[PDB]
């Protein structure tokens, strides 16, 4: 199962 | 912008033994961009519906794909793997031996 | 025996043909089990292992969500590498993502890893400390002040701990029947005359999994690697991997020449030779 957050460059 | 040519390795999945059915695969590494034309030739001629994985990569980034489809070898017919890629001036045949 | 969970994710711009393709996957050890690709027709994370099938609807409609937002922002980071770099709207350009955990026997993380590359090059890469980072260039460094500012290592740090190594637990059990076997590599030497006076042998390994082995050619008992053609290890397309190791042999040394075997599913390495 897959890390969750949405984390921008 | 870097680039990084592909290795190509055209193989069957079992040893071969003329007129059993088996797969042939033509695997490509190490290539960047991931951009990639491959073909598999059955007697020169480009053969119909071939599967290929879904893109991946290596530890050191590079991609590898794998393009196959089923086929019965025979003493005569030839195979073969043509693969396009922004590294190459023109498209590079690899020819099926089955000792490799 | 030790483990690895690992998640791939490649965008790719192709600026004038619409946006970046997303295609994800992730594996264990050697496996693939889900894929996720932004150009199939009703984009999902779908199941490419038997064991992972029996994952009820909650998880495939989380995980389906997550890849989906990692699509939307994977093209925004594109859209921000191309001012890094002060880049065109023109190319195509590629972002890469992997990250995972390793575990040993008692599944608790040995390693983790969350590493991004783009085009084709290093960008930033959590360090083995899960708390501080290795950003490549000057770029990249902004990225990393921007991260550690909101604190992105620690939230990387209990994922990578906590639920990767979890989940990978919870797959070994379920895909108990293959992800812990070993197919240990069926082995035979075969030789090619090249001309009058030597012949190539190769040494063949076909039909293992996983991945890893180790194949060398040694002369009188010293190492052949400057004279062996390795070639790169191969999917064989039945889970199974195929590798060989050839030398050009003189007339006459044939069995001068030991071929070496190094598995985990062989007990003890192999020693072969031709036989005529």
């Amino acid at each position: 199962g897959r890390f969750a957050a949405a984390i921008a460059k | 912008m870097i680039q990084r040519t592909p290795k190509i390795q055209v193989y069957s999945r079992h040893p071969a033994e003329n007129g059993k059915s088996n797969f042939l695969n033509c695997y490509v590494s190490g290539f960047h961009p991931s951009d990639i034309e491959v073909d598999l030739l059955k007697n020169g001629e480009r053969i119909e519906k071939v599967e290929h994985s879904d893109l991946s990569f290596s530890k050191d980034w590079s991609f590898y794909l794998l393009y196959y489809t089923e086929f019965t070898p025979t003493e005569k017919d030839e195979y073969a793997c043509r693969v396009n890629h922004v590294t190459l001036s023109q498209p590079k045949i690899v020819k099926w031996d089955r000792d490799m | 025996g030790s483990h690895s969970m690992r998640y791939f994710h490649t965008s790719v711009s192709r600026p004038g043909r619409g946006e970046p393709r997303f295609i994800t996957v992730g594996y264990v050890d050697d496996t693939l089990f889900v894929r996720f690709d932004s150009d199939a027709a009703s984009p999902r994370e779908e199941p490419r292992a038997p064991w992972i099938e029996q994952e009820g609807p909650e998880y495939w409609d989380r995980e389906t969500q997550i890849c989906k937002a990692k699509a939307q922002t994977d093209r925004e980071d594109l859209r921000t590498l191309l001012r890094y770099y002060n880049q065109s709207e023109a190319g195509s350009h590629t972002l890469q993502n992997m990250y995972g955990c390793d575990v040993g026997p008692d599944g608790r993380l040995l390693r983790g890893y969350h590493q991004h590359a783009y085009d084709g090059k290093d960008y930033i890469a959590l360090n083995e400390d899960l708390s501080s980072w290795t950003a490549a260039d000057t770029a990249a460094q902004i990225t990393q002040r921007k991260w550690e500012a909101a604190r992105v290592a620690e939230q990387l740090r209990a994922y990578l701990e906590g639920e990767c190594v979890e989940w990978l637990r919870r797959y070994l059990e379920n895909g108990k029947e293959t992800l812990q076997r070993a197919d240990p590599p069926k082995t035979h030497v075969t030789h090619h005359p090249i001309s009058d006076h030597e012949a190539t042998l190769r040494c063949w390994a076909l039909g293992f999994y996983p991945a890893e082995i180790t194949l060398t050619w040694q002369r009188d008992g010293e190492d052949q690697t400057q004279d062996t053609e390795l070639v790169e290890t191969r999917p064989a397309g039945d889970r199974t991997f195929q590798k060989w190791a050839a030398v050009v042999v003189p007339s006459g040394e044939e069995q001068r020449y030991t071929c070496h075997v190094q598995h985990e599913g062989l007990p003890k390495p192999l020693t072969l030779r031709w036989e005529p």
